């Protein structure tokens, strides 16, 4: 079973298909971080002329300062509208499907071929202070929840997108995996993507290393398959509550 | 003391 990221744009049919098994349970699909508590830079590039768009030269690329400090350029970019630099704004996002897995519940395939460093998907929800995170984590464990959707922002800035979030939150953890973490700031403010470290083929799993902190009393196994396998998400250390959220 | 759970961390892929 697989689906389509288009798919999840209908709450109704989705919940329909959820119920025979044809796609994943239902979520609130979100376009950006909700905070739960709120809380309290144009690049250099020589604008490129009609021309050079014509012929295929790329606005913001490469050599683009703020792309190179992980910073999104905004609507007054000198590129305007050309400027490749606005992906997570413009939700620029890889061709994937989420699909079923044998025993990681559903997971995120490559659609087409990827090239290596390609922005895939802002892994997106509700962003929780210590306060919020801690009351998630009685709540999940009280609901017996069997997957974890908790991702560490910065010092008091946890998301979590285990109600609110996107397709990002169906990628599995691999020990050798072929995408990562990057977080860009966008308006002056911190988000996390996914993105290749190496050219992912068509069909293949897209995977991460979760480098989880697990506070919970048993590790789950780990089914990555690689032939370097740690054998539990989590490693060989528990960690408390508070370290996992960032202390 | 939850029997499951955890939080995934950032870094740049080594
Ligand atoms: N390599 C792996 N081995 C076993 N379970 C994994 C795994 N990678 C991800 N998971 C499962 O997926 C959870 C992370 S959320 C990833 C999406 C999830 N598979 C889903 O169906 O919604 C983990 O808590 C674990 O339960
Ligand atoms: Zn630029
Ligand atoms: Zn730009
Ligand atoms: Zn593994």
């Amino acid at each position: 079973p697989s689906c389509v990221m288009d798919d999840f744009r209908d709450p109704q049919r989705w919940k329909e298909c959820a119920k025979q098994g044809k796609m994943p349970c239902y979520f609130d699909l979100i376009e950006e971080n909700v905070y739960l508590t709120e809380r309290a830079m144009q690049c250099e590039c020589t604008p490129l002329s009609k021309d050079e768009r014509a012929q295929g030269e790329i606005a913001c690329g490469e050599d683009c300062l703020n792309r190179l400090l992980m910073i999104e350029c905004s609507s007054r970019c000198p590129n305007g509208d050309y400027c490749s630099n606005r992906r997570f704004q413009r939700k620029q996002h890889a061709d994937v499907e989420v699909i079923l897995t044998e025993k990681k519940g559903w997971g995120l395939r490559a659609a087409k071929d990827l090239p290596s460093n390609t922005f895939v998907l802002e892994y997106c929800g509700e962003v929780l202070d210590h306060k919020e995170f801690k009351a998630r984590v009685k709540e999940y464990a009280r609901n017996k929840n069997i997957h974890y959707y908790f991702m560490a922002l910065k010092n008091d800035e946890i998301i979590d997108a285990t109600q609110k979030g996107n397709c990002s939150r169906f990628m599995n953890h691999s020990c050798e995996p072929n995408c990562e973490t990057q977080k860009w700031t966008v308006n002056g403010q911190l988000r996390v993507g996914f993105f290749t470290t190496k050219l992912v083929p068509s069909g293949s799993e897209l995977t991460f290393d979760y480098q989880f902190q697990r506070y919970g009393k048993e590790a789950q196994k780990c089914f990555c398959g690689s032939a370097n396998c740690r054998g539990y998400l989590g490693g060989e250390n528990r960690v408390s509550i508070r370290a996992a959220g960032g202390k | 003391a939850p029997s499951t759970g955890g939080v995934m961390k950032p870094h740049r892929y080594r």
